[PDB]
RNA sequence: GGAUAGUGGCCUACCAUGGUUUCAACGGGUAACGGGGAAUAAGGGUUCGAUUCCGGAGAGGGAGCCUGAGAAACGGCUACCACAUCCAAGGAAGGCAGCAGGCGCGCAAAUUACCCAAUCCUAAUUCAGGGAGGUAGUGACAAUAAAUAACGAUACAGGGCCCAUUCGGGUCUUGUAAUUGGAAUGAGUACAAUGUAAAUACCUUAACGAGGAACAAUUGGAGGGCAAGUCUGGUGCCAGCAGCCGCGGUAAUUCCAGCUCCAAUAGCGUAUAUUAAAGUUGUUGCAGUUAAAAAGCUCGUAGUUGAACUUUGGGCCCGGUUGGCCG
């Protein structure tokens, strides 16, 4: 038990510190809305730091950004959606695949869903669901949640490792992805 | 285990408290007092789930702590007290005092008693013995040292007290004849006037008793308390006069008798 | 942590999974009674289980016993009040004899089909779930009720719920406004 | 007399007779040597999870004379390298090396299925995305 | 496979097609009324030659 | 409504908390819920004190409508109802205002802020005002 | 004698040679905290019990100690070991097997929520405090009740048969009826009210909410075991399928589909363990010529078992129950 917490750390040397790591995520909104900007928005009111200073109207689309509070340095990636050899590309190098989904507008049958099979088929490292419609509360005061039950429910039938969808619109729920990014 | 308990678990509470098996984890653990905690009853428990004049328990404290209240003509605003078997609880609402003795069922009962008798208590002894200064001194069984007793009066006798002071009026000879009343034991709550008693030196001496019905039975000499001659009890006995029945003729009683 | 709330399981499994006997014996209850699955003839098992049970350890006790005498009386008695014994058995050398149509002789289900105005078994058991008939001051929304024999003269159609009263409900509602009204524009 | 010592006073031979006798049954023997614990690559587990390591076929005893496609998996929690059979057909193509299998039994406490001369674990999810539903066509398999 | 759709709603307009998928038989009346439908079925009626029958036929 | 008549059932007059409790039965044919506002009204009336002596709460309706049982109180001053009954109830009475302590997490955190200072603390804003200003 | 709160090899000094054992010491193992209990239900048992209560033990590992009535106390301290944190490098600081969270690990387990309103506990104390506890969230661990449709008309085939003058209509029930009509509802929504510490939910209830593709029920099977198919096509060891027996070198009862049927039903199926079945653990209750099994024979200690025999009968009242013409 101390050979395998032994290389149980040894696994986690290159992805840990200030010197000598980084993590690569991309977001990658499933349907034509949303504009990810926002989803990095959203993702990083939770850091509580000055992260919030890059990520202005000023576009980067690739992010050198370190996080204090888990001391951790991520390379977030936003991919255009007119290319699509851009997303499949861009999840071709990453380590996590922040999927967006909508309240409002469905997901798109002819470019959404030939997103998820195509990253899912070219190999995902790792990927995590997020609901991030203002909307999901907006709209719906008819028992807010039942939304996601049709997205966690739509979001399992290509990959069924993933319980529930994110909200990023509610505190701790947005810590948990920064949580699980970190 | 490092030092006393504090709690007391409901599910270890006695039974003969009565309480609910829901509606909160922890029963009232009775204080230090007279009476052992496992034989005690707490004011808490004799107040809102026998009278029901309190709902919570804060109610309890807002009862007790507004004085309205007294065990043996002292305030007692605690609330485990821990109230035992004969004793006096006074209440000032509507001149009401209760004794507290058991029943045929094993249970202390609401026995409301007239203000008269609810002057005096009764008391075994369960030592005698000289104090310093060789004084000689009783210690009844609620813990009520009582200073130079009339000496006739040794063990397993019993004791009026006043409650005004810890004056002794009138004591009973623990002799067959005289009725018993059973605190503890299977046979608790039936009064039955002792055929005899067995010696057996090297303890727990047996003790005949039989009952205005022919029912003879035993229990060990520390579950007997002496109330009095044959028929002639010191104390207001409650509806039942230790004449436990039948679950037979509770059929007879409780649903035969009371119908229409 | 509190205390644990006590639970216990009802229905009883047969042993024998495929029986050709009793896969076809048990349907016909399930026609006439009108129950929803063979659970619904399990549970009655159970409770003749357990009082075939009780009664079959008394027997095993002498007469003029008080444990026979009591828990027997007790037992028989609770058997009387409930109907499923007769009156002229009250024996105990006879509850051994009873038998599963004598339970679902007195589920309301079918009490209110024998009794009138259900006209089927199963137009009953849509009148109890959806919420018309009634026992007394209450109304019953559950079948396997066991109508206890003095219950038997109150039995009816609720105070509220149409065909008891007040009201026509809602489809009378969008016939007669909704329809007959909208011929009035 | 009926070989056994009937006396009264005779329990200690009766029930030491019946610790020695209890040795001869195989499940009494499974219990107290813990072999569920040593040998018995899933250790005492119902399932277990492991690596994929290839994936083969098989020449299998007479009669059905086939290739009946089993896997080797490598297990984590021992090391163990145990082969694994893929259920319902297909499914050969849900599977690649180096996934995440997780395994359980065939139903006769290891042996067979039938012909299939040493393999004794059939998989049940893999990647978590369960074969079952897979062969249904229910769910999707994401690469890794 | 597709399944998001309308189930995104939990029900306002699901499928506004009045096509007909079978003429009256898509369906089984479940649960206490498919008891009704058996005791019609297994005691009512049917049979094939004489009382050892093949509650499942061949069709003829 | 619709001829209420509110049942007062298993009375006991209570001194020593200086109130009458009981057991309120309520019929209601052929109406919803009976409102306990409107019960204070009603039984008031009948127990000739005043709205604000009375208390009453429970009130699970009984299956399918048309009856509903509760418990109620009722006391002999406005006084000495407020002396003896639960601030949330009066609350709920309009006898008191909800005072607003924070959030409870939140105190603690305050709470324990406070193990970390010796005596009235005045003196160390009073150092940090200067060792940190220069 | 010391020591202890106190008996005591508890410890020191001196002295003696004892103490436990095959009625199994001692040693080893335990994927062993102990009970109250749990599962399985003819009886007798077998297997489990970390887990709501009682009792013990531990707070990273060992040791020591202060203070107190009570600690060898870890939400106290001291040292060492192993870990590990900030550092301006001089030093400083720590232990979630409390609660919620993480990370690893795994086949395997939820919220960094709301509140002291109950339950009780603590203090100088009705007031303050309490992740003790409660409330909600998650939760197909397990339980209980139980919606997915009920009824008419018309018409065809009946089985009856109304009075059997029946040769009148169908008393009364089945089906197929796209033939039809209303009639009743909840799941859901919602003003409200009750609920609540405040809320969500339930129990109530205005308003709204079935017509079939709708408000669409699965999971397993359809050779035998084990109830339901040789029906309709495909395929020809070809993959398949199969716990067991096996079906298909080709007119597949078993493979692949389509219908149809069964079984269970908001549940169902698989793995693993265990109990029953098992009279394959045997006390009740096995088997030992030949199927596994009688030791090569005799002696012999422990063990187990061991002939018979010692006031019997007769009077004699007292003496409670059961049963009865007696009532």
């Amino acid at each position: 038990r101390a050979q395998r917490i032994l290389d149980s750390i040894e696994n986690r040397k290159l992805f840990e510190g200030k010197n000598g790591a980084a993590k690569i995520i991309t977001i990658v909104p499933l349907v034509n809305d949303l504009d990810p900007l926002d989803i990095l928005y959203k993702l990083l009111k939770c850091a509580d730091d000055e992260g919030i200073m890059v990520q202005e109207v000023d576009s980067k689309r690739i992010f050198n950004v370190h996080i204090k509070k888990f001391k951790s340095n991520l390379k977030i990636i936003i991919p255009d959606m007119t290319n699509f050899l851009n997303i499949l590309d861009c999840a071709k190098v990453a380590d996590f695949v922040v999927f967006g989904l909508s309240g409002v507008q469905e997901v798109d049958e002819e470019f959404g869903e030939q997103i998820i099979r195509a990253l899912e088929l070219q190999g995902i490292a790792s990927y995590i669901g997020v609901i991030s419609n203002l909307s999901a509360v907006h709209e719906k005061e008819k028992f807010q949640l039942d939304v996601k039950q049709s997205l966690e429910s739509y979001f399992k039938h290509f990959f069924p490792s993933e319980e529930r969808v994110y909200n990023l619109e509610k505190n701790s729920d947005a810590l948990n992805v920064l949580r699980t990014l970190c | 285990a490092r030092g006393p308990k504090k709690h007391l678990k409901r599910l270890a509470a006695p039974h003969h408290w009565l309480l609910d098996k829901l509606s909160g984890c922890y029963a009232p653990r009775p204080s230090a007092g007279p009476h052992k905690l496992r034989e005690s009853l707490p004011l808490i428990v004799f107040l809102r789930n026998r009278l029901k004049y309190a709902l919570n328990g804060r109610e309890v404290k807002a009862i007790l702590m507004q004085r309205h209240v007294k065990v043996d003509g002292k305030v007692r605003t605690d609330t485990t007290y821990p109230a035992g078997f004969m004793d006096v609880i006074t209440l000032d609402a509507t001149n009401e005092n209760f004794r507290l003795v058991y029943d045929v069922k094993g249970r202390f009962a609401v026995h409301r008693i007239t203000d008269e008798e609810a002057s005096y208590k009764l008391g075994k002894v369960k030592k005698v013995q000289l104090g310093k200064k060789g004084v000689p001194y009783v210690v009844t069984h609620d813990g009520r040292t009582i200073r130079y007793p009339d000496p006739n009066i040794k063990v397993n006798d019993t004791v009026k007290i006043d409650l005004a002071s810890g004056k002794i009026t009138d004591f009973i000879k623990f002799d067959a004849g005289k009725l018993v009343y059973v605190t503890g034991g299977r046979n608790l709550g039936r009064i039955g006037t002792i055929v005899h008693k067995e010696r057996h030196d090297g303890g727990f001496d047996l003790v005949h008793i039989k009952d205005s019905l022919d029912n003879t039975f035993v229990t060990r000499l520390n579950n007997v308390f002496v109330i009095g001659e044959q028929g002639k009890p010191y104390i207001s006995l409650p509806k039942g006069k230790g004449i436990k029945l039948s679950i037979a003729e509770e059929r007879d009683r409780r649903r035969a008798q009371q119908g229409l | 942590p509190r205390a644990p709330r006590t639970y216990s399981k009802t229905y009883s499994t047969p042993k024998r999974p495929y029986e050709s006997s009793r896969l076809d014996a048990e349907l016909k209850l399930a026609g006439e009674f009108g129950l929803k699955n063979k659970k619904e003839i399990y549970r009655i098992s159970f409770q003749l289980s357990k009082i075939r049970r009780a009664a079959r350890d008394l027997l095993t006790r002498d007469e003029k016993d008080p444990k026979r005498l009591f828990e027997g009386n007790a037992l028989i008695r609770r058997l009387v009040r409930v109907g499923v014994l007769s009156e002229d058995k009250k024996k105990l050398d006879y509850v051994l004899a009873l038998k599963v149509e004598d339970f679902l002789e007195r589920r309301l289900q079918t009490q209110v089909y024998k009794l009138g105005l259900a006209k089927s078994v199963h137009h009953a058991r849509v009148l109890i779930t959806q919420r018309h008939i009634a026992v007394g001051k209450q109304i019953v929304n559950i079948p396997s009720f066991m109508v206890r024999l003095d219950s038997e003269k109150h039995i009816d159609f609720a105070p509220t719920s149409p065909f008891g009263g007040a009201r026509p409900g809602r489809v009378a509602r969008r016939n007669a406004a909704r329809k007959a009204e909208a011929s009035g524009e | 007399g009926k070989g056994k010592p009937r006396g009264l006073n005779s329990a200690r031979k009766l029930r030491v007779h019946r610790r020695n006798n209890r040795w001869a049954e195989n499940n009494y023997k499974k219990r107290l040597l813990g072999t569920a614990f040593k040998s018995s690559p899933f250790g005492g587990s119902s399932h277990a999870k492991g690596i994929v390591l290839e994936k083969l076929g098989i020449e299998s005893k007479q009669p059905n004379s086939a290739i009946r496609k089993c896997v080797r998996v490598q297990l984590i929690k021992n090391g163990k390298k145990v082969t694994a059979f893929v259920p319902n057909d297909g499914c050969l193509n849900f599977v690649d090396e180096n996934d995440e299998v997780l395994l359980a039994g065939f139903g006769r406490k290891g042996k067979a299925k039938g012909d299939i001369p040493g393999v004794r674990f059939k998989v049940v999810k893999v990647s978590g995305v369960s074969l079952l539903a897979l062969w249904k066509e229910k769910k999707e398999k994401p690469r890794s | 496979a597709k399944v998001h759709g309308s189930l995104a709603r939990a029900g306002k307009v699901k499928s506004q097609t009045p096509k007909v998928e079978k003429t009256e038989k898509p369906k089984k009346p479940k649960g206490r009324a498919y008891k009704r439908l058996l005791y019609t079925r297994r005691f009512v009626n049917v049979t094939l030659v004489n009382g050892k029958r093949r509650m499942n036929p061949g069709p003829s | 409504s619709d001829a209420v008549t509110i049942r007062t059932r298993k009375v006991i007059s209570n001194p020593l908390l200086a109130r009458k409790q009981f057991v309120v039965d309520v019929l209601h044919p052929n109406r919803a819920n009976v409102s306990k506002d409107e019960l204070r009204e009603k039984l008031a009336e009948v127990y000739k004190a005043e709205k604000d002596a009375v208390s009453v709460f429970g009130f699970r309706t009984q299956f399918g409508g048309g009856k509903s049982v509760g418990f109620g109180l009722v006391y002999n001053s406005v006084a000495e109802a407020k002396k003896f009954e639960p601030t949330y109830r009066l609350v709920r009475y309009g006898l008191a205002e909800k005072v607003e302590k924070a959030s409870r997490q939140q105190r603690k955190q305050k709470k324990n802020r406070d193990k970390k200072i010796f005596g009235t603390g005045k003196r160390l804003a009073k150092k940090v005002a200067r060792r940190n200003a220069d």
